[PDB]
């Protein structure tokens, strides 16, 4: 299938295609013409990466200087799994089409401890301790230990891939995560280190976004050798969560706890180290004269001196009078204060603290701690966090906040106050991203209103159109239900929320919907809280009772254990007609990773528009601190944020091969223009003012007509 | 307030974290419960050592670490020299060489023997309040003036953004 794009000539392995990706093709190739950054959502969770990736490549061949190479990053290694599938399938029908190789190269980038071959790393899971144990591996140490062969395990794997790869690079190919694990044993090199190698001489490139956008780890694969490349991001309406939290840093009671006793260790270490090897060790300090990653990003970060921090023990003493002042600082029992100037001026002011010898903090730290030839970093991990807000706070604060929990939500009083190191934009932590690569698409599924996105990231758009899924059938019918059977308002306001009348209306709506729903169901609340009490008043009631006997129920806990298990057997319980009704959070872990395709998930029930609390003070700094810059209304961003999340969370029964389903709203808020406005524009322009507000017995009735009419084939 | 107690008397500090730490030549985790006690014998003399004080040689603090403790006020008494700005030399390691001296000779005042410290600041003295150590003491005034002034601007912008949102209201 060669479409006759009008760029270009564009290859596709699948048969027949869609207007809708008809005009997503022709955008994207505007997009890269015009060279200049960009946003465009496209419905299908799947199409989407094979026409994109088709665009790319027909791109790339027509003008290979106009893009050195591709890096398309997902939300999470299970989803970007399925990407180098696609990518996999495409290049085997253009290798079937051209009948020989060409020099193209396509690799996904993961953790150690996801990919690694070393049987000592293999049966830990937790991260930090396989970056700790491969570092103590690696270490330049044990390094030129190895060249001294002496009687100590020695990693053979990065040696031999020194000595081998260095030399040879891997010609072409597509290597999953898993194939790459296989490739690496059989070859005694790492699957990590030779992908790291290809980055270099690679023409697709996939990570996920902590892999691209934290300073730490992203900039030294994401260096300046990919000048002008194309940066994709998809799926990503939830970037500005993942941006700030690649910023934010947390301190707590505990941590702090355990970075005193680190630095306890770390003095008795270097004492350790003076009494027995000084003057090899001691060159640092000849070195560091002359002038766990800095989280400073390229042009903030810093390199002209250490500062008057120039030797072991006046570095560790600079650490305890930070620590001193974090910990009264953490101490003090008051209401939330916020301080991000403030805080360094006062902290200079009290402990004589200056914020330039504060500023190269963590890189010091990061020197003189590999100076120690300690066991592994694992242990002083909390110390290395420390470092990174300490320096971190020296850096900036234009448009950050240091905010100070005494008392944590959720508890009258308890002995683990928590201080929050909270970004406000994203665009901050971001810049570097767009000011690097000459164009970057984030091209996103379930999107809320793309003009919101330029005035929370700060970046001129080239082309701004929302893309319309249109099939030969109707496979998605969203409904939204505001009234009951009573005729009684049913919005899951915060003071409504108690409203035994509307939690009757929401149990009995779940009722009649599992009676006529196929197996398959999952409900969506707005808080764990909240879940509780409708879960416990149904259960008072005799309605759970009923919605048990009509099919299985299955309830969405905190702990990652129970919820993986409880998805689990609701799969099982998909495949067989007994069904399953899945409750969960809306902002619960599991609805962002997990996946509905057909015969999952067949109905999405969403009980109440998804509201974060009005108590959790950092979103006062994100939100008002969006309302003085930038010019978002609190309620417009308020609004925005319920409706990405639900948009997220309800756009998961379209996944692909034209599944049917139906999403149903139970909540008259979503019937209000501004909600529906602000809604996606596939899911809104199916949506319709008939079954805008329809009764609870009325969305029940056109939902069972329009089973009915998906049941028939084609 | 997280030490486990005044070496002989650790009871208030179970009791109730009020108390704070008192400086002292000799560098101790003294407590004013411990204070009176001083006071009662001797009027400035350390109960285990013996260090004589001219008067109570004391001054109140607030760290749980009594090394933190001194380490503090002896770089606050050390500020007082060394505080030429940076920008006054326009070597490249001179910015931060003689901030090195200065640390080390905190970390020397905290446990070694001061006289050499004494003598050497007694040099320093001599040589640099001819010119600069005066002239850095005005600016450093200078600066933290204009600091406190620019906060009270900030202040003053919040609360005008404030009322004049209410008024906008309002009106
Ligand atoms: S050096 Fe390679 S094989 Fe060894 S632990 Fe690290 S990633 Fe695994
Ligand atoms: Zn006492
Ligand atoms: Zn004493």
């Amino acid at each position: 299938m060669k479409l006759n794009v009008d760029g270009l000539l564009v290859y596709f392995p699948y048969d027949y295609i869609y207007p809708e990706q008809f005009s997503y093709m022709r955008e994207l190739k505007r997009t890269l013409d015009a060279k200049g950054h960009g946003v465009l959502e496209m419905p299908s969770g799947t199409g989407k990466t094979v026409s994109l990736l088709a665009l790319i490549m027909a791109y790339q061949r027509a003008y290979p200087l106009e893009v050195t190479k591709l890096i398309y990053c997902s939300r999470t290694v299970p989803e970007i799994e399925k990407v180098i599938e696609e990518l996999r399938k495409l290049l085997n029908f253009y290798e079937k089409q051209e009948g020989e190789k060409l020099p193209f190269l396509g690799l996904a980038l993961s953790s150690r401890k996801n990919l690694c071959i070393h049987p000592e790393v293999t049966p830990l899971r937790f991260g930090k301790d396989v970056d700790g144990k491969c570092h103590s591996l690696t270490a330049s140490y044990v390094r030129a230990q190895y060249q001294h062969d002496t009687s100590l395990p020695h990693c053979r794997f990065y040696e031999e891939f020194d000595a081998h790869g260095r030399e040879v690079p891997l010609p072409a190919g597509i290597y999953n995560l898993d194939d790459l694990k296989a490739l690496g044993r059989r070859q005694g090199w790492c699957p990590y280190f030779l992908a790291r190698y290809s980055i270099l001489h690679a023409n697709v490139v996939v990570y996920s976004y902590h892999y691209l956008l934290d300073p730490k780890i992203a900039d030294l694969v994401s260096k300046e050798l990919a000048r002008k490349a194309v940066v994709v991001f998809d799926e990503a309406h939830n970037i500005d969560n993942v941006c700030i939290d690649s910023m934010s840093v947390n301190l707590t009671r505990r941590t702090l706890d355990r970075c005193q006793g680190n630095l306890e260790t770390l003095q008795k270490t270097v004492l350790r180290i003076k009494e027995t090897d000084e003057q090899r060790l001691r060159d640092e300090y000849r070195r560091l004269v002359e002038g766990a990653n800095p989280v400073l990003p390229d042009e903030v970060l810093q390199e002209a001196v250490p500062g008057s921090i120039r030797t072991a023990e006046h570095f560790l003493g600079f650490l305890r009078r930070l620590l001193e002042y974090v910990k009264w600082r953490l101490r003090v029992q008051h209401v939330v204060q916020e301080s991000p100037p403030a805080f360094l001026s006062g902290l200079a002011q009290r402990v004589c603290i200056q914020r330039k010898p504060l500023r190269f903090c963590a890189e010091r730290l990061r020197s003189l701690l590999h100076t120690l030839e300690i066991t592994d970093l694992a242990d002083f991990s909390p110390l290395t966090l420390l470092a990174n807000f300490a320096t971190l706070v020296s850096t900036y604060a234009k448009g950050f906040t240091i905010i100070i929990e005494p008392f944590d939500d959720r508890t009258p009083t308890i002995a683990n106050p928590i201080l929050h190191f909270s970004c406000m934009d994203a665009s901050l932590a971001i810049k570097p991203v767009f000011e690097r690569f000459q164009s970057v698409i984030i091209t996103s599924g379930t999107l809320s209103p793309l003009d919101i996105y330029p005035k929370i990231l700060d970046f001129h758009p080239v082309t701004m159109a929302t893309f319309t899924m249109t099939l030969a059938r109707v496979c998605l019918c969203p409904m939204i239900i505001g009234r009951g059977n009573d005729q009684v308002a049913i919005s899951s306001k915060f003071e409504t929320r108690e409203d035994i009348a509307v939690i009757r209306n929401y149990g009995n709506l779940l009722l009649e919907m599992s009676a006529v729903v196929p197996d398959g169901i999952v409900a969506f609340f707005t808080s764990y809280q909240y879940m509780e009490s409708t879960v416990a008043s149904w259960y008072e009631q005799g309605i759970l009772e009923n919605i048990q006997r009509n099919k299985l129920l299955f309830i969405e806990t905190q702990d990652g254990a129970e919820t993986s298990v409880a998805l689990e057997k609701y799969q099982e319980a998909c495949e067989n007609g007994r069904g399953a009704i899945l409750l969960s959070v809306a902002r619960g872990k599991v609805s962002e990773g997990i996946d509905f395709v057909h015969h999952y998930g067949r109905a999405v029930i969403m009980f109440g528009v998804p509201y974060v609390y009005t108590q959790s003070r950092i979103l006062k700094a994100r939100l008002e601190y969006l309302r003085d810059q930038f010019q978002i209304r609190e309620n417009d961003f308020l609004t925005f944020d319920a409706m990405r999340h639900a948009a997220q969370c309800v756009g998961r029964a379209i996944r692909g091969k034209t599944d049917y389903g139906l999403m149903v709203f139970a909540d008259k808020r979503f019937a209000r223009g501004d909600k529906r406005g602000k809604l996606p524009r596939w899911i809104q322009e199916h949506l319709t003012d008939a079954n805008l507000n329809l009764t609870v017995d009325e969305g029940v009735q056109v939902a069972k007509y329009f089973l009915r009419q998906m049941a028939q084939p084609f | 307030m997280d030490d486990q107690g005044c070496p002989r008397c650790k009871t208030t500090k179970y009791r109730n974290p009020s108390l704070k730490l008192m400086v002292n030549v000799c560098g101790h985790t003294l407590c004013e419960s411990c204070v009176d006690l001083l006071f009662v014998r001797g009027a400035g003399n350390c109960p285990e050592c013996g260090t004589p004080l001219r008067k109570s040689n004391f001054r109140v603090q607030l760290f749980e670490d009594p090394t933190v403790d001194k380490e503090v006020e002896i770089r606050k008494k050390v500020l007082k020299i060394y505080n030429k700005r940076e920008e006054d030399f326009p070597s490249l390691r001179e910015y931060n060489d003689f901030l090195e001296e200065v640390e080390e000779i905190v970390f020397n005042l905290t446990n070694n023997v001061d006289l050499d410290n004494t003598k050497k600041k007694m040099e320093i003295y001599q040589k640099e309040n001819k010119d600069v150590i005066q002239k850095n003491k005005l600016k450093l005034t200078r600066e933290q003036e204009e600091l406190e002034e620019a906060l009270e601007v900030e202040r003053q912008e919040n609360e005008q953004r404030r009322l004049f949102i209410q008024k906008e209201e309002q009106l």
